[PDB]
């Protein structure tokens, strides 16, 4: 069945002790090491309307914003394009 | 450490490098051979090569036995232990007499552990397994090392690790960008939370996202420890930190003083001897100081007969000020210092003398200044002669009052009338009782 | 290897018409500290 | 092994001191100890003096029409009777002036310490 | 380096110093003199060695600073570790967890100890490779094999799933020399054969290596558990008895508990599982007991697992403790029945000048001969023990003035600066209204 | 103090103020012997029958809705409240009960048949049995059948109890309830008198005043007697002088 | 076949030998003589009975072997088991889990019963067939006379589970409780004969006590058998009494006053006699009943002297009934009595020598003497006890008179003399 | 001194107890939260939902609940013992805590005296 592999040696350099790990299929190889690239940086998002770091983000519009008057000119944006596409 | 207490003043013996006492220095005044005593037995205890000896303070009350007693502990230093005690001490709810004293002498020995505690820190960036081209048994992959790369603030650094420490970064669930450490005594990842470069303002987590490691990845230090035999009896005897029922139990229970048993103390002696043998501790023997020794009853006073006589016992120091007093515990036994016959026998006596006039106003000025007071010489000469009657306590108890009498009048210094004021204000113990024998009839019982 | 000589469940309270919610609320108790408890006393298995 | 004893009893004593909800006060108002870890200086100090409910505001939202639903992310008289009615409103005011009264009594009380200071006082 | 155990007032005593004939010799193993103390001690030694003899009580008597408890550490160290030897104070039975007689009678079963003997089954080897396989993914067989290495052997083992899992916990690798117990599985590391892969990082500083076992690979040793009575009794009378070992809070055990244990301690030594090796209890100072503590003391001397009890008391004809009733040694006559009295003489010149050159020889402290004749006028004067103490206080006072032999000066020093029972008494009186009360 | 010779009448008198005063101030008779406790120091008793003397008076009504359970449903978003349907003989109502309810009414296992009440103003649930109208629904069960309700659903009651002092400390002394562990293992453990801490004390003084200065509690000082007062030691004596001297102790 | 009860001191007490006008009888119920403490114990018990007067306290007071406890011990006995009567000694008092006045309190309260009728509905049959599916189940029970079929509830189902009941068990099962108790098996205790399901009324008798422990904690009902009960605040027990009150005023319950017995009350100090002063003027006291043979003796804890050790302002409160001395035919009788109880036959001479040292030495010497001279008579394989037996054991066992002379003959050997 | 978030509990939604949206508002504010392993469990040990009105350490992630916001919906004829009704947090979403009391040495050896010390303080039996 699919195993891993365990095995310590001794080996000469006057003997030294050595420790391998098999894995029977390469499934099991690519589970335990998935060989992971580096994470990405996020994006420091900024308010549009205050140009101050982003501290909030508004659910109803996915802004970004950091004043509560920057939430409240959003809202009325917001207002304002459902009223013009409806 | 701000608040300016009894013995705030002495700062050790004032002892030449012979030996021998200077009349003031290091705000001890006079009790020369006392002093030297006392730095005889300062000799004694760092010379870490004898247990059990006992040093007796007698002398009338007000006459440095406590000031002695607290120079020696600062001229031993906070590396050497001190555990200070009254007799009174010993009458507990919750254990007897003799475990309290026990535990006391147990306090008074203590160990110093000096261990290197090498870690690596870092961000993981690179997780690559080293593979073997000839793999073991024909098929799959075989692998020889693990690839870890560590990131620091001022370096990365590379770790060819064992492979058996994949099973370790699996349990931790340790992936890229995570700050792990491992600890080189142990071969162990612990997944200390992610960097926090990878986080966001819109994020919640508390404990997730942690700074990125300053300094190197390779981070080695000395830890020097200072426990006594004592915090190892107790915590071995009580444990804390366990997951079984027992533990459990025990943080339930109210806590209580439990009498610890000669096998546990045994076991602790034995691992401290295994220790310092290792290299790892020094043992570092300090002094158990028991203050009001004539309060300890006839039991206690037999049990310490034993106590001393152990090859384990720290250098303790006894003090009295009684006379051919009653022991307590006993009906009609007197005597010299409330301490049995037996006890004296097992102890050095150093005597303090009462302080000559000159010496009162050397010590009523070092208090002054120590508690911030400037003293006119007219006001002290009074304060001194004022200290000839009633006692030096009293003198050195009026410095306060007269100085804030002074500060409401106005002043920056302590005059004759505010001394005088104070005196008429506040009672001393021979005048009290003056007033309570002329009006026995008035008072109660 | 000391046991005592007579084992005994505890006394039991009985009643011809008692609180019908006494009962289901010790029961619960029990339950609760049963599982809460049980698994911090394996070790003690082989002294048991 | 033996049976257990079978101690047998009076169905009544066991109501012995059991008392009927409409003889008693609620002691809650007096819990004290009960506060501890559960309610913070915070709560007691600044939240509830500034947002406790009034009556007029109770009043204001049970009366009002529900909200408008919530708008969804964008990624950028013949059978009516006088009497029941009456009733149902008289009804209606109990329940909220039972909502207010409960709702000032179960926030009355302040901690004696609070979360802040224990945790503040609590060393590893 | 300093250990734990310094020198303290008995550590020149290393044994009683006798002869085949128990005849005492004048100045071997730290005593000196008490030659008819010392060889009625011996007498007792031989009797405890023997351990026939269950509930032999012995009194020390004599003045203060005579040797009694000089006497009774002679006696501990030459009995050695193998034979229990509990040393307790009087006072020490006064206790608010349990009751006196509850406490001797603990004090009376830590000194029997309960000796079991049996042969069990050892493999002691090298490990030159292991191998385990485990199932990739959910609940399944692990199946290994080990190979462990002797100068003269070398055999692979097929492991079970416990031995695997025993393996995975103690973390065995290549090199490591293994003791394995066949019957419960226990594993214990004792060393490396040899060094880790250097190519390896993060593996710290490699100790010092154990050279290989020899002989054959599965042997056959003695094992031997030894435990006394009171830890049998503390560790079944309840299930957190065995934490009471340690932590002490035994309360009262039940006298069924400890009839059960008699009677399978009995068993056991007619079976021949286990043996009883009987020890001394020594209580200084037995005048602190009071004479309900005494009257235990009676009849629980009278069991067939009591030790051989050693008490010491420098008491004359003095009122009992808890009475009003005056008694030689303060101790009823009904136990002074039962027991045997050793007395002290006090020493004379020639044996205090022998007892301070043997202190002087353990605490490292060179004397001279008119230093050590002023040390021994001093302590036929004031006391033994306050001319011990003078000892360490000059060879301190010498070492300040970058000396290294002590002389008259110093010793003369010492005794200025430090003050005997009888200077004190007398500066007291010269002061008595100075001094608190009377 | 009442002096006089045994078979004077100084506990007549006592008895006889207390029936001055009748039953709604609180008299509390103790005998000085009375303070040898074997948990408690002595001043502890003393203090506690202090507080045991002083009486509050607290007015309230109280809310229970009473009857036969008809209906038993949770209503899903977790869940925002429960209806339950409760009838009496008087008729049947509907209730909305907040969610946590819910946790109590599973905990009693209440069903639908099931005579219970819940408390409105602290949504305590008993279930009182099952209604005798079921009865008849097995030929055994283990099961205990009440009567139907008689009045309505919603029942009010005004009520004006009496406590003492002493019962809001020992109120306060310990914990009640709790899931966590060391609340149940605590639950456990034998009740024992405590030495209640004067920062307790001073705490629920101000918790009275502050519901007295609302209008719902009155203060009843009342009387503590203490006969045999020369069984009393010097300690308690001692003791007593300054309690006496608190302006919140009692006559 | 030797029971737990054997022949003890007051063993043949079966009464206290009165008639109908509490005139007593020269011998009756085991009683011999002391006319006027039997006439006085038959009006205290007629009081206790009656149960109109709360607190009523009576002393036995006499010299040592005058029959005080034999007229406690007859006085128990002509009361019923209804009627509780707590017996403790003076030092049973003294614990250290509880406080003295919580002690006598707690004697007090065990002293006063609460009777409380209830009607339960009890199932008493054979097992016949048990059935259980996956939850519903069906029970078949019969009698001897008739049999019937069950449909099983949940409750019931896991009851019957929980205590394994098979076929041919005879078991009772309480229907609201599914207390089920088997009480053995029939093919071992033969079927019931009657009607399967009997409405039963079953009667307790509850103290006041045993209310306070059950309801002071939770699984308080434990502290009955194992002590524990700490001190119970005073606030559960007015509780309590309040609760009882209200039971009586609405006829639920019978109160019925009993009598709490404190042999040798002279070891109680002060603080139990000004408790006990006090604890008998309330309205929920029993009737305390005191013995003690002390004369002007020091009272414990004080100094004072006082005429039994219990101070005057409680003698104030008792009525005092006093025991004389037995004469030759009283003392004979007694003989006679005790050796009916024994089995122990003997002669006309030997109940006259046994008069005899009775009369010089003591009662209870002689009565011990009955059985030391029935066992060595037993050894000489005789039948009837001898003058020569008597002489015999005489001669073995001493008195306490024989044996000061002997110790004050070796007084230098024996330990602390004074 | 510590920072808090303060506000109204608007949804919570958790994806499959791995990762999950919190929104809270106040009566000027409104945003969304990503929420991690532990934010998840200590929210769902709490049993918070919506309408509630809770307050959360950003350094400790200790969650207490304050009340819950009154709704149409929410007039309950019965109140749990604890829950109480307050308004909505007013302001910014993110707060400053301030807190300054007065206790005694003895106060603080009895809260480390053991796990559970601060009962202690009240029953005294320290
Ligand atoms: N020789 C001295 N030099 C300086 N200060 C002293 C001296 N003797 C006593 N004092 C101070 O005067 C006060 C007297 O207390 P102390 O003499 O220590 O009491 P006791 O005699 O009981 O030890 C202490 O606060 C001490 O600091
Ligand atoms: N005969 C002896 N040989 C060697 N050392 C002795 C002898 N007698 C006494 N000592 C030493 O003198 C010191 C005091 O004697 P100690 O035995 O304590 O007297 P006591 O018999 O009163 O206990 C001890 O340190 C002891 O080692
Ligand atoms: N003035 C009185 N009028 C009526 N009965 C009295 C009077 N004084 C005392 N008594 C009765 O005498 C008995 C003993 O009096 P008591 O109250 O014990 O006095 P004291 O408390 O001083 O010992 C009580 O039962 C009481 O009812
Ligand atoms: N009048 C009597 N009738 C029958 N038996 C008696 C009588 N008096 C004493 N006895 C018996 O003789 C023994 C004497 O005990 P008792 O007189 O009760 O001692 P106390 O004086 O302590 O009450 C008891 O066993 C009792 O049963
Ligand atoms: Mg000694
Ligand atoms: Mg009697």
């Amino acid at each position: 069945g699919p195993i891993i592999t365990y095995h310590s040696v001794t080996v000469p350099l006057a003997r030294c002790s050595r420790t391998f790990i098999t894995f029977s299929d390469d499934a099991t190889f690519e589970e335990w090491f998935p060989q992971g690239r580096p994470p990405k940086v996020p994006v420091r998002e900024v308010c549009p309307v205050t140009h101050r770091p982003a501290l909030y983000r508004d659910p109803v519009t996915d802004i970004p914003y950091a004043t509560a008057r920057a939430f409240k000119i959003i809202r009325e944006a917001y207002k304002k394009y459902i009223t013009a596409h409806g | 450490t701000q608040r300016i207490a009894s013995h705030s003043h002495v700062k050790g013996l004032g002892l030449d490098e012979s030996g021998l006492a200077k009349q003031a220095a290091s705000g001890l005044v006079g009790q020369e051979n006392a002093r030297e005593a006392c730095g005889v037995i300062v000799e004694l205890i760092k010379s870490k090569k004898m247990a059990g000896r006992a040093v007796l303070l007698a002398g009338p009350p007000g006459t440095g036995k406590t000031a002695l007693a607290l120079a020696i502990a600062q001229e031993l230093g906070s590396k050497v232990p001190f555990c200070p005690m009254v007799g009174s001490e010993v009458y507990s709810t919750e254990i007897k007499k003799t475990e309290v004293l026990m535990e006391n002498f147990r306090r008074a020995i203590g160990l110093r552990i000096k261990e290197t505690k090498e870690v690596y820190e870092g961000e993981v960036t690179e997780l690559t397994p080293c593979e073997t081209e000839n793999p073991m048994g024909g098929y799959g992959k075989t692998i020889s090392h693990v690839i870890i790369g560590l990131k620091t603030a001022k370096g990365t650094k590379q770790l060819k690790l064992d492979p058996s420490i994949f099973e370790s970064l699996q349990k931790e669930r340790v992936e890229a960008g995570d700050v792990i450490y491992i600890e080189a005594n142990s071969g162990a990842v612990k997944r200390q939370g992610r960097c926090d470069t990878y986080a966001t303002e819109f994020d919640l987590e508390a404990e997730e996202y942690v700074p990125l490691p300053k300094g190197d990845v390779h981070k080695k230090k000395e830890i020097i420890q200072d426990v006594t035999l004592h915090d190892l009896d107790v915590a071995n005897a009580r444990p804390q930190g366990g997951q079984d029922i027992l533990s459990m139990m025990g943080q339930l229970m109210k806590p209580k003083k439990t009498e610890i048993t000669d096998k546990l103390r045994g076991e602790i002696n034995k691992v401290v001897n295994k220790y310092i043998d290792q290299g790892i501790a020094e043992l570092v023997p300090g002094v158990l100081f028991v203050d009001e020794v004539h309060m300890l009853d006839i039991e206690c006073f037999t049990y310490l007969h034993r106590a001393l006589e152990s090859s384990i016992a720290p250098i303790v120091i006894f003090a009295s000020n009684r006379g051919n007093c009653v022991i307590r515990g006993t009906e009609d036994i007197t005597s010299p210092h409330g301490i049995p016959l037996d006890l004296l026998d097992r102890v050095m006596i150093i005597r303090t003398m009462l302080y000559t006039p000159q010496e009162m106003k050397q010590i009523i000025k070092i208090r002054a200044q120590t508690e911030g007071i400037n003293i006119s010489e007219e006001a002290l000469n009074h304060l001194g002669e004022i200290g000839t009657k009633t006692t030096l306590r009293y003198s050195v108890q009026l410095l306060t009052p007269a100085n804030l009498l002074a500060k409401i009048n106005g002043k920056d210094s302590i005059e004759k009338e505010h001394v005088e004021e104070i005196s008429e204000l506040f009672y001393d113990a021979k005048s009290s009782a003056k007033i309570l024998a002329d009006q026995q009839d008035k008072y109660m019982k | 290897f000391v046991m005592p000589p007579v084992e005994a469940p505890p006394p039991s309270l009985h009643a011809c018409h008692p609180p019908p919610w006494l009962a289901p609320r010790q029961a619960a108790f029990q339950e609760q500290l049963a599982s809460e408890l049980w698994p911090r006393a394996r070790p003690l298995h082989r002294i048991v | 092994i033996t049976p257990g004893i079978c101690f047998s009893t009076a169905s009544l004593v066991l109501r012995a001191t059991d008392v009927h909800p409409l003889q008693r006060i609620d002691m809650g108002r007096f819990d004290l100890i009960g506060l501890e870890g559960r309610v913070s200086r915070y709560e007691a100090d600044t939240f509830l003096p500034r947002h406790r409910l009034s009556r007029r505001v109770l009043l204001e939202v049970a009366t009002a029409p529900d909200p408008p639903p919530r708008p969804k992310p964008v990624k950028m008289s013949p059978f009516y009777l006088d009497s029941l009615e009456e009733k149902r409103k008289r009804q209606r005011s109990e329940r909220l002036e039972r909502i207010f009264q409960l709702s000032e009594a179960h926030g009355a009380l302040a901690p004696v310490y609070g979360t802040e200071v224990l945790d503040f006082c609590t060393l590893p | 380096v300093t250990r734990i155990e310094r020198i303290g007032a008995h550590s020149h005593i290393r044994g009683l110093g006798l002869d085949d004939a128990l005849e005492p010799r004048q100045a071997s193993q730290g005593m000196v003199g008490q030659l008819a103390a010392r060889r009625a001690a011996g007498v007792v030694l031989e009797m405890i060695r023997e351990g026939k003899i269950a509930g032999r009580a012995v009194l020390i008597a004599g003045q203060p600073g005579t040797g009694k408890t000089a006497i009774a550490m002679g006696m501990a160290q030459a009995l050695g570790p193998d034979t229990p030897f509990t040393a307790i104070a009087g006072s020490e039975i006064f206790s608010l967890e349990m009751s006196k007689t509850e406490a001797l009678t603990q004090a009376f079963r830590r000194s029997i100890g309960v000796r079991i003997k049996e042969e069990t089954e050892i493999i002691e080897g090298e490990v030159v490779e292991i191998q385990i396989d485990r199932p990739a993914t959910g609940t399944g067989s692990k199946v290994g094999k080990l190979t462990l290495k002797t100068t003269e052997m070398e055999t692979i083992y097929d492991l079970g799933t416990k031995m695997i899992e025993s393996l995975t916990k103690d973390k065995v690798q290549a090199g490591d020399v293994i003791t394995i117990d066949k019957a419960t599985g226990k594993i214990s590391k004792l060393g490396r054969s040899f060094t880790r892969a250097r190519d390896y990082d993060a593996m710290g500083s490699q100790t010092k290596f154990v050279q290989c076992p020899d002989g054959e690979l599965q042997k056959r040793k003695e094992v031997v558990h030894t435990v006394s009575l009171h830890e049998i009794d503390v560790i079944n009378s309840r299930t957190q008895g065995f934490l009471a070992l340690f932590s002490g809070d035994t309360g009262e055990i039940k006298s069924e508990v400890r009839e059960q244990i008699n009677a399978k301690v009995a068993e056991w030594r007619e079976e021949g599982k286990a043996e009883i090796i009987p020890g001394v209890l020594f209580i200084d100072e037995v005048h602190m007991l009071d004479i309900e503590s005494f009257s235990f003391l009676n009849r629980a001397l009278e069991s067939d697992m009591a030790p051989v009890l050693i008490m010491a008391t420098n008491r004359g004809i003095t009122r009992i403790r808890g009475t009003s009733y005056q008694s030689p040694h303060g101790i009823p006559i009904d136990l002074l029945d039962r027991l045997l009295i050793v007395s002290t003489t006090p020493y004379s010149e020639k044996d205090t000048k022998q007892i301070l050159r043997i202190r002087c020889e353990e605490e490292d402290v060179e004397m001279s001969e008119d230093a050590y004749t002023v040390l021994t006028r001093i302590g036929l004067e004031t006391s033994l023990r306050y001319a011990i103490q003078l000892i360490t206080a000059a060879s301190l006072v010498c070492r300040k003035r970058k000396g290294t032999e002590v002389q008259v000066d110093d010793i003369k020093r010492v005794y200025s600066l430090f003050l005997d029972e009888s200077r004190s008494t007398q500066y007291m009186k010269e002061y008595q209204d100075a001094f608190l009360f009377n």
